[PDB]
This record gives C-alpha cells, sequence and structure tokens, in this order.
C-alpha cells in the first residue's frame, strides 16, 4: 500500500490487469533505518 | 544485453535475506561504504547550483 | 598583495578562501552557539511516461526499447538520440529499426498526445493523427506540414502551391496555431536560481539610500578564549596577521559602500527612469572623486554585483567600452497625469534635473514641437 517502493507500482499495473495479487519485497523505510544506524559506528548486515 | 542490464535491475531486486546481522564499525570497514572524503563544508555553489 | 587580492574575489569565493584561512589561523566569525523536520516530497516528470509502459502491454523485449526511449526524451519533449542511434543504444539485431517505430509512435500517443516526436512535424503531424477525430479543415492542413510545405507559414505564397481557397484556408491554420507545439514541461518549484545581491539599492521617500550590504558580508570576531599572550610569538604573530585582516576586511566593506555611493549618484538617469541611457561614467571619473586608485576600483568593480529595484547588475556593466530616448521620455511625462493642471515647459526640466537628466528649457520645447505637441493649450 504504502512503504515498498517497488511493490507500490507492480501492485497497480496488477489491479488494472484484474489479477489481485502481490509480490511483497522489503519495505523501503527499513532499508533507510539500515543507514541511519550504520551512520554510527554500527554495523547491521543482513545475512543467510 | 540492455534487456539484460534493465531487467537484472529488476528481477535481482528480488534477492532475498535473513537473520540480522549487528557488530561495531572497523575504520577499514567504515572506509569500505566510503565512496568519497566530505572535505568541505559547503552544500551547493550558488553560482551554478550543481553541488 | 594580501589585501588587493582580498577585496576583488566574488563575495562568495572571498568567504571560501577566508574559510580556509580561518581554518589556519585561531579567529572565529560569529557561530551563533546557544548551548542549553520534512523539506522533501515526490515529484514526477518523466516517471509519468514510465507508468505508461508498466501498465500498457509491451511484452518484456519491447518495453525495454520503450525505456530507452524516455531517458533521450528532453525537457523539451522532443528526443536528442536519432532513431538509429538508439537502435545503437539496445545493441541488439532484432530491433529492425522498424520495431522501434512501432513503440516510438505508440509511447507518442499517450498524453501528452504528440510527445517524444523528432523533428517538431512529427509532433504536429502525430498530433494530428490521434486528432483526427475524422473532422473538420484537417484534410487540408495535414498535407501542409507533411508535404515539406512547412516553408510557410514564413509569410498567400501556399495558394499557388497548395491551391486550397484563399481566406477559407486561414480557418485551417487558425485551427493549426491550436496545436500545443511541444507539451509538457511544466514549472518545478525551483525559485529558480537567485543570484544573492551583492550591496543594495532602493529609495526612500523622496531619497535614495544605497546604504547596502546584503548579509553576503562576513562578520568575523577576533577575540576567543585564547587571550593569553616560540610558541608565544607564534600567537602573536598570528594574532598580528588576524587584527590586520579584519581592519582589511572592514575596509572592502567600506570602500564598496562609498564606490556604491558615487556609482549610483553618476548613472541615476538610468536608476530612475527605465534602463539603458547611462550616461558613460570612466572609471577614472568615479576615481577622481574620491582617493581610491583606478586599479582598486577597477579590482572591486569585477566581480561584485548590485540589486538594483529593475534588474541585477555587475557594476561592470554600469561601464562601457541620445535625442529619441530624451524625446519618449518628455512624450511619456507630458501624456501621462496632466489631468487638469497641464504640465509646464519649467516643471518638466524640473522634473528631469530631480531625475538626474539634464535638458535646457529651451531643449526641451524643441523636442516638444518635433514630438507635434502644442504645450500648455489642452486644459479642462
Amino acid at each position: 500500500k504504502s512503504d515498498d517502493v517497488n511493490g507500490r507500482t507492480k501492485m497497480y499495473k496488477n489491479i488494472v490487469d484484474g489479477n489481485h495479487q502481490m509480490e511483497p519485497g522489503m519495505p523501503e523505510s527499513f532499508n533507510v533505518l539500515l543507514k541511519e544506524i550504520r551512520s554510527l559506528g554500527i554495523n547491521i548486515e543482513l545475512e543467510d | 544485453m540492455k534487456d539484460l542490464l534493465k531487467f537484472l535491475k529488476a528481477q535481482t531486486k528480488t534477492e532475498e535475506f535473513d537473520a540480522i546481522k549487528i557488530a561495531l564499525a572497523s575504520p577499514d570497514m567504515i572506509r569500505s561504504w566510503s565512496f568519497g572524503e566530505v572535505k568541505k563544508p559547503e552544500t551547493i555553489n550558488y553560482r551554478t547550483f550543481k553541488p | 598583495q594580501q589585501a588587493i587580492r582580498l577585496l576583488q574575489l566574488s563575495t562568495l569565493e572571498l568567504q571560501q578562501e577566508l574559510q580556509q584561512a580561518l581554518e589556519s589561523n585561531p579567529l572565529l566569525e560569529q557561530t551563533d552557539l546557544h548551548d542549553e523536520y520534512q523539506g522533501e516530497t515526490t515529484q514526477t516528470l518523466q516517471d509519468y511516461l514510465m507508468w505508461q509502459v508498466e501498465l500498457t502491454p509491451f511484452t518484456d523485449t519491447d518495453r525495454a526499447i520503450a525505456t530507452s526511449i524516455v531517458d533521450a526524451v528532453d525537457d523539451t519533449g522532443y528526443l536528442t538520440i536519432q532513431i538509429e542511434d538508439i537502435v545503437d543504444s539496445i545493441g541488439d539485431d532484432e530491433i529492425g529499426l522498424e520495431e522501434v517505430e512501432a513503440v516510438l509512435k505508440r509511447i507518442q500517443r499517450f498524453d501528452p498526445v504528440g510527445v517524444a516526436a523528432k523533428d517538431l512535424r512529427d509532433c504536429l503531424l502525430i498530433q494530428l493523427s490521434q486528432f483526427a477525430k475524422e473532422t473538420p479543415w484537417l484534410e487540408e492542413a495535414r498535407l501542409i506540414i507533411s508535404d515539406h510545405l512547412d516553408l510557410l507559414a514564413n509569410h498567400r505564397t501556399l495558394m499557388r502551391v497548395t491551391r486550397l481557397k484563399e481566406e477559407v484556408l486561414k480557418e485551417a491554420v487558425n485551427l493549426i496555431q491550436s496545436l500545443d507545439p511541444r507539451p509538457g514541461q511544466s514549472i518545478h518549484t525551483s525559485e529558480p536560481e537567485y543570484v544573492i545581491p551583492d550591496v543594495l539599492v532602493r529609495k526612500v521617500s523622496g531619497r535614495w539610500t544605497v546604504e547596502l550590504n546584503a548579509d553576503s558580508i562576513p562578520r568575523l570576531k577576533i577575540n576567543q578564549q585564547y587571550a593569553a599572550m616560540a610558541d608565544g610569538q607564534f600567537i602573536r604573530s598570528n594574532l598580528q596577521e588576524a587584527r590586520w585582516l579584519i581592519k582589511s576586511l572592514e575596509s572592502r566593506n567600506d570602500t564598496l559602500l562609498r564606490v556604491s555611493r558615487c556609482i549610483v549618484e553618476q548613472q541615476q538617469a538610468f536608476f530612475e527612469q527605465g534602463e539603458e541611457y547611462m550616461k558613460p561614467m570612466v572609471l577614472a571619473d568615479i576615481a577622481q572623486a574620491v582617493e581610491m586608485h583606478e586599479s582598486t576600483i577597477s579590482r572591486v568593480t569585477t566581480q561584485k554585483y548590485l540589486h538594483s529595484p529593475r534588474g541585477i547588475f555587475e557594476l561592470k556593466y554600469f561601464f562601457s567600452s541620445s535625442s529619441t530616448a530624451i524625446r519618449a521620455l518628455v512624450k511619456k511625462l507630458i501624456a501621462a497625469e496632466n489631468p487638469a493642471k497641464p504640465l509646464s515647459d519649467s516643471k518638466l526640466t524640473s522634473m528631469l534635473s530631480e531625475q538626474g537628466i539634464m535638458v535646457a528649457r529651451r531643449t526641451v520645447a524643441k523636442y516638444r514641437e518635433s514630438l507635434s505637441i502644442p504645450p500648455s493649450n489642452q486644459r479642462k
């Protein structure tokens, strides 16, 4: 609905097509929080 | 080629993850994320608005 | 030579040089330090055109071709690349140069209609294709721009070539004038670029205050907690250099203020009415008014800009390297106002002397005669 950068558009191209589904991905503001923590002397990664 | 770049960026946005890591940052690591050193306090040029 | 280089740099360039110099010696500006959230929003430009390609099926292979087009779209709305040049960008042999025309037209047909069209006649011609709507005058109209007959309208020379009937064709050309040539470029919130004023000028009631200066002027304070007085002589030598610096800086502002007073006084005629028609003051003429050397006044004149009620000016443009303009002034003045009391010849010469334009009582008469208007005969 809101947060995701790509998911909103890839969803919009669906709603009009008539296929109600989602390709969620990850919220963008979490990707922001990662950089904001990364601005300190702290490192935060994504494993596995 | 150009399709491979254009969509490669799109379909590899589907790259996934798990298990958020946390640690302390080393000077070599902190320099790893650096694309350059910010020397000058100025923001934008003001003669031209190119930064 | 530290003072001479100090004066004539750009006000922005000077403070940049001092900032480096300020780091090297312990002097401090006013820091506004008293020791005890959103500037952003989204906008869409070509991003709007990209909304098209996601929803409209091109399949996968053609969508990348359409995405390659939107980059080439200028702010004006036309392609910079050649139709064969985007063909080079895709780097594929399956484009055929025919398929690119197939997709290029389809993105042209999404609003703004006419967009992303080479040569502007496309834009006008491909404007018309969707615009056709079966009617009314376009059939003759589509002929003019398509046939290369677009030499016109340079000017009835078309009639010889077009053979349509004369005056009715203007009801086509009139319909041609209703097409937007280049959608959709629209105003963003850019102020746009504003030139920070050096100096300032305006008129308080019945007077002219050139007092200036904008907040460009750096305010430097040489006092710090290092007032303590090889080591100690370094701080005395640097403090000595810094006390000379503030003095030389204060003199720059003192000179700008003075030079500004004398360049506005000499040129006021231009300043008071309109633009140009400036009496060509010379650097030496202003150099004679005040002790300053011509080398120093040329330097300070170089890059220090000036704000005026009409326009902003480099102060170098004030320099340079008659009857008609005054006539229009006479006409404008006498035609203006005069609701009951006509403006006497004496009053005109008074008004023009007040504003700085020098004309004799007799020359105003001859100028008014050449204008063909009799003085003061007209009244209530």
